[PDB]
Formats: C-alpha cells, structure tokens, sequence
C-alpha cells in the first residue's frame, strides 16, 4: 500500500503548486488504485471468512496469482514473496 | 557434520531475495543440499557409524546366528529357565 | 527546551569548582592528578563550543539542532560531576580515591560510552600511587612526601636502638594502613608489605639489595599483570634475603658461638 | 493540545491527524524518560544489565530524534505524517516492548504499571521475544539491545571461567557466591553451591542453554579450588599465556548465538584435563 501513500503525497505537493484543481485530476492520478483496492480486499475478506490456518494463506494468496489484471498480479506477488519469507524461514531451521 | 551451514544459509537468502517463486530452483537447492546432507548422510550412517556390525550382531543374537553360545546356553540354563 | 538543555551548566560549574580546590597540595597526590586529567576534558568542551558558536555565526545552527549536538557531552560531564562530588562527599585521599575509581568503573560494565571516560580517569590517578608502590617493591624506600601510600614507616629506632628490644623491623617498624589499600591490591596487600620488608632489613646494613629488574606499574582494568609483577619481586627479594643473612651480618657463625 | 469545537482554521479532520502524531510524541516522551533516568549509581532496585539494556535504548533514541531533526522545516502537513508512519509505528512496538511504554497507552490508566523483568528474567524475555518476532521489519532492533545487554553476562562468564574471581553487586548472576567459602572447610558448602541449573525455574536457555549452566559451575570451582590450593605449572593464577577473553539480520537462525559462546568449552576441557582431584591432589592415594 505505500504507493498510494506517495501518490497522494505527490498530489498534495501539486496542489500546493496549483491553488485551484479540479477533482477529476484527483480522479485521474488515483484512478490505478481504484482497480488494485478491490482486488485486494478478496485477499484479505477470504482469510477472515474461511480463519484461513497457517500456509493454507499462501495458497490463497497464490489462487489469486492468477488475476487477470497485470498490476494485481504484481502486487500480490510481492506478498507472496514476503511470506516465503517466513516459510523458508522456518524450513530454515528444521532443514 | 560438516559446516556448510552457513553457505547453504546463504543459498536460501538469494531464494528469499528472488521476487517469484521458482519451483525449479527450490527443487534444486533442497536437492543439492538435500545431496550433500540427505545423502551424504547416508554415506555417514553406513561408513562412520558401520551398519554391517550391527546387523550381524542382531542375526546372531535375535535370529541364533551364534549356534554354540546359544546351545551351552540352553545347557547350563535349562533348569532355571524350566522352572 | 532551555531547561532540558541547562543542567550541563550545572554540571559544568560544579565541576570546575572541584578541579579547583582540590589542586591543593594538601588533598594528596592522587587527588592531585584525578583533577589534572579532569582538567583536559573541560579543555576539550571548550572545544566544542567553539565549533558550535561557529555554526550559530553562519546562521546554520538552532536551538533543536544545538540539542542534539550537545548530548554526546553531557553524559561526560554528568559522570565527572556525580564522581567529583563523591570524592569529595566521602573525604577520600590517598587509596581511598583510588578505589572508588575502580568501583565506578565497574558500575558502568555495558555503556561503553561513560566506561571509557571512567578507565581513562583511572589510567591517569593511578600514576602516582604506582609509582609509589614501585618504589616500595623494588627498594625498601617509602618516599611518600603525604600520608598516602598503604604501608608506613614509623620511626620506632627512638626506642630500639643499641639494642633492639621489640624486634622492631619483624614487629612494629614497617606497618600497614587499612583504609589506604586500593581494594583491587587488596589481594596482595600483605604480600607488599612483606615484600619491601624483608628489603629492609638487607638495605639497613650497607649491603644493597637490587632488583634484576625495577618493571614499571600502571593500572589497567579486567589485566591483572601488576599482580604477577607483585609476586615476581617478592620471589627475587625473598631470596636475596638468604643472600645477605648468610654473607654480611652472618648468621652461620652467630649460631655457632651461641 | 488539541482544539475542539471553535477553532482557528482547524476542522476536526486536522485535530485528528495531530492526535496521531501526538500518539507518537507521547511514546516518544514516555520512552525518553524511562530510558533517560540512569543508573544514579546506587541502583538496586533493578541490575546491571537493565543499566546497559538503557544505555542502549538511548543510542536508538538519539537516532531517532536525529531522524526528528533531520525532516525539512518546510513540508506539508500531511507529508510529515506520511513521512514518519513507518517510525512512528516501529516506536510504538518498542515502547510496548517495556512495560513502561505499553503502559500509558492512551487506552487504560497509569494504575496497572507493569513490573518490567530485572536481570536474567529480563535477558531471557527479551530473546523470547526475539523468536517470537524474529520474521517482522522490527527485529533488527531487537538484535541491537540483545547484542549490548548479553555484555555483562559474558563478563561475569569470563572473570569466573579464565579466573576464579568471584564478582557480583545485586547477585543477579545465577551462580551465587557466599562467605561460607571463607570458611575454607568441608562443611558450609552446602549452604555455599550455586542457584538451581534454572534460576529457581527460570532458567536462561538463551545464554546457558541448560548446557553451560552445570559446565560454567564446574569449571568455575574448579579453577578457584587449584588456584587455592597453590600456583600449578599449567595456571599459577594468570600465568595462563594469552587466554583470548572472547565471551537476514541473521542469515541463520537466532538461536545459532550459542557459537558465539562455544569457546567455553575450550577452557573446561583444558580445566577438567589439566585432574585437580586425580592428579594434582593424588585423590586416589588417599
């Protein structure tokens, strides 16, 4: 999610350039989000619903791997990448 | 045994550091590793700790592979172990 | 902000009155030198507060930056505060400020930041004491201009003289003071005594009784290479004690018309 | 300070942004004084090993408030807070780490002023919590103060593995020493010996490992008993030559710091070689 963060920050950098800004400009440089939140939100509502155990996360997240979209993809890649993480790391020790 | 804990340590941090899981490469890294240590460890087993010995002795105790001992045996212990 | 950045200023008078009084030859020579090589660290703030009136002349330099830029002095000078008013708290001269440096130095065993400061201020008090001590383990000299230095000399020749009625060099010449050992020498403190002693008594008669070798003593903290030095000169000197009972003042003989 | 209802050009929205700010700057000045108040030199209440595990919180403190300086006086408003999210959150994990932090909350009370863990009981909870958060952003600042507190501990292993010294202020080391020792007798040793394998039943399996905590014991009365019995070719006190003292964030696991303590070894086996009932005493002449 810190991409939106610095994306709302560089909006308010332009709007302290610009004194008068319409909201469709708002719309326009936060309109890549728009399409990832979503996305998301069935990532983390499957989790809760299902108290998904463990490394069964993993396979949920990677279900999802197979999104459509190319931006949601990457994304939830990177999550996957992180909880690996934890995973080799527990394979770390035992191994 | 030997000390390649640190250097397969350093094999699965590049795995870690890989953005997108590789099937392929984990297979070879826990093979490659699992070669020098599951199968190495083999070699350990039968070489430094010799299983040869210990399954002679269990077929000549278990299985009667020592035929004159366990014969005197029952000789001189066949009341006691009557009664 | 100005009064969470003040008490350097408290701790930086107070410390300087200390450095003052107790340059006095009266205080003794240890005190003398944990002064001395107080002084320097106040040369050294001086320093630094000559850097930072430099970036306040560039207009580079605030009150919230000032604060950060402070901190690494003021732990050194709240150590050196809160030791100068012990030391002066506990009317310690001699060992007895010899002691308390080798305690606080152990207080703090994980800062690292004040640690260093308290080693230093050791390394530098304990000279003169090591010297003096020096002086007593390789030659039965007790210099001592003060009243300092563990063992003493009195002079108890008024009453034996001609004859010496009490022993006096075995019984009651050469003593030791109790609260005047610097509690790391402890272990070894009658062993000092017995060391520059049994000098003495070779040393009283004209023969001379020198070392092979006078090796130089400093303090030093987790080394206990003094303590070795201790034993190794009274080795040497227990031994060259038969090499003047039996060669000058001869014992063999005296036994023999007795 | 906040404004509430009127206020001047501050709607409600501003007020709450500053409150998560002023969340931080309350941990942050909550933090300052538990780690600020120092030794004082007369410590007793808590170790020296809590008075190094605050000399090192403070160096993060410095960095921190270097990082405070460090933002440009010209920002945005909501640039700051985006800016220092990320600190913001890793300090209030770290006030929660201490009780102290984690007490005053903003959710309960000051009343319920959680007793922080004094000496072994602190080192051994700071590593527990080391495994269970080893995996998060936050562990490398839990491998900086357990790398700064452990020091203390190593020390003492030294002056009672190398020497025979015995050395202690609040006897927070396990190994508990008396002056029934002084004695110098057979008896009065079973009221001299050493606090249990655990203290009472903690036991620091982050430093003794269950391993060491019956070998340093050994060891260590050991070289007192040779030592005092009289100076031996192989030790005589020091005369030892040149004993070196020793004593991913981790791309092995954390619990691999036992090599670090491995050395250890060294000396008990020279010690037990070197005996002192066999050899040395003609035990068995006895």
């Amino acid at each position: 999610l810190q991409p939106y963060r610095q994306a709302l920050l560089d909006l308010e950098q332009e709007f302290l350039g610009d004194p008068h800004l319409s909201i469709s400009h708002v719309n326009y440089f936060l309109d890549q989000f728009q399409l990832l939140f979503p996305s998301v939100m069935v990532v983390v509502e499957q989790i809760k619903s299902q108290k998904i155990h463990g490394c069964q996360i993993l396979e949920t997240v990677y279900k999802h791997s197979c999104g459509g979209l190319p931006p949601v993809r990457s994304a939830l890649e990177k999550i996957l990448a992180v909880c690996h993480g934890v995973m080799y790391k527990q394979l770390s020790a035992w191994m | 045994l030997k000390n390649q804990e640190d250097t397969f340590a350093a094999e699965l941090h590049r795995l870690k550091q890989q953005p997108l899981f590789s099937l392929v490469d984990f297979e070879q890294v826990v093979d490659r590793i699992r070669s020098t240590v599951a199968e190495h460890l083999w070699k350990l087993m039968v070489e430094e700790s010799d299983l040869l010995g210990q399954l002679k002795i269990i077929k000549d105790f278990y299985l009667l592979g020592r035929g004159e001992l366990f014969q005197a045996f029952i000789d001189t212990a066949q009341h006691m172990l009557k009664t | 902000l100005v009064h969470r950045i003040l008490p350097v200023a408290a701790s930086y008078s107070a410390v300087t009155r200390f450095i003052e009084e107790k340059s006095s030859f009266e205080y003794g020579q240890v005190n003398h030198a944990l002064a001395a090589a107080m002084r320097t660290l106040v040369k050294e703030h001086l320093i630094l507060v000559s850097q930072l009136e430099q970036l306040h002349r560039q207009g580079l330099l605030s009150l919230q930056k000032l604060w950060f830029y402070i901190q690494p002095a003021m732990r050194t000078m709240d150590i050196l505060a809160s030791l100068a008013t012990s030391v002066d708290k506990g009317e310690c001269l001699g060992g007895s400020t010899l002691s308390l440096l080798h305690d606080r130095s152990f207080s703090y065993t994980g800062d690292s930041q004040a640690q260093e400061l308290c080693l230093y201020l050791t390394k530098a008090a304990s000279a003169p004491y090591f010297e003096v001590l020096e002086k007593w383990i390789y030659r039965g000299i007790i210099h001592d201009p003060y009243s300092e230095f563990m063992v003493e000399e009195h002079e108890l020749r008024k009453e034996r003289i001609q004859e010496d009625y009490n022993d006096k060099y075995w019984d009651q010449r050469y003593t030791i003071v109790q609260q005047q050992i610097p509690s790391f020498l402890q272990k070894m403190a009658d062993k000092i005594l017995s060391t520059g002693k049994y000098l003495n008594v070779v040393r009283e008669c004209g023969h001379d009784v020198t070392c092979p070798v006078a090796k130089e003593i400093i303090y030093t903290l987790k080394e206990r290479a003094y303590v070795e030095q201790i034993e190794k000169a009274f080795n040497y000197a227990s031994k060259v004690l038969l090499d003047f009972l039996m060669e000058e003042k001869e014992l063999v003989a005296h036994l023999r018309s007795i | 300070k906040r404004g509430v209802h009127v206020s001047g050009a501050s709607p409600e929205s501003i007020s709450s942004l500053l409150s998560e700010v002023a969340e931080y700057g309350t941990c942050y000045t909550r933090l300052s004084h538990f780690s600020l108040q120092p030794v004082l030199d007369s410590l007793y209440s808590k170790g020296l090993v809590f008075q190094a595990f605050t000399s090192g919180l403070r160096r993060y403190l410095q960095y921190y408030r270097a990082c405070v300086l460090s933002t440009p006086p010209t920002l945005s408003l909501l640039t700051i807070g985006f800016l220092f999210k990320k600190l913001g959150r890793q300090l209030r994990y770290l006030a929660e780490l201490c009780g102290v932090g984690a007490v005053l909350p903003g959710t309960c009370g000051g009343g319920p002023r959680a007793a922080f863990p004094t000496g072994v009981k602190l080192l051994s909870y700071l590593y527990q919590e080391a495994l269970h958060n080893c995996s998060n952003e936050h562990y490398p600042v839990l491998l900086s103060l357990l790398k700064t507190s452990c020091e203390p501990y190593t020390r003492f292993i030294h002056d009672w593995v190398y020497s025979g010294v015995f050395r202690d202020a609040y006897g927070e080391f396990m190994i508990q020493v008396n002056h029934e020792y002084l004695s110098f007798r057979d008896k009065l040793y079973w009221t001299h010996g050493y606090v249990l394998i655990s203290k009472e039943v903690e036991d620091c399996v982050p430093v003794f490992l269950k391993h060491i905590a019956h070998d340093i014991y050994v060891c260590g009365k050991t070289i007192n008993l040779l030592k005092l019995c009289c100076p031996r070719h192989y030790l005589c006190w020091s005369d030892v030559p040149v004993p070196r003292i020793s004593v991913e964030l981790l791309t092995l696991p954390v619990l691999m710091k036992r090599s670090i303590t491995a050395p250890l070894a060294a000396h008990i086996s020279l010690v037990n070689k070197a005996d002192y009932f066999f050899v040395e005493l003609h035990l068995e002449a006895h």
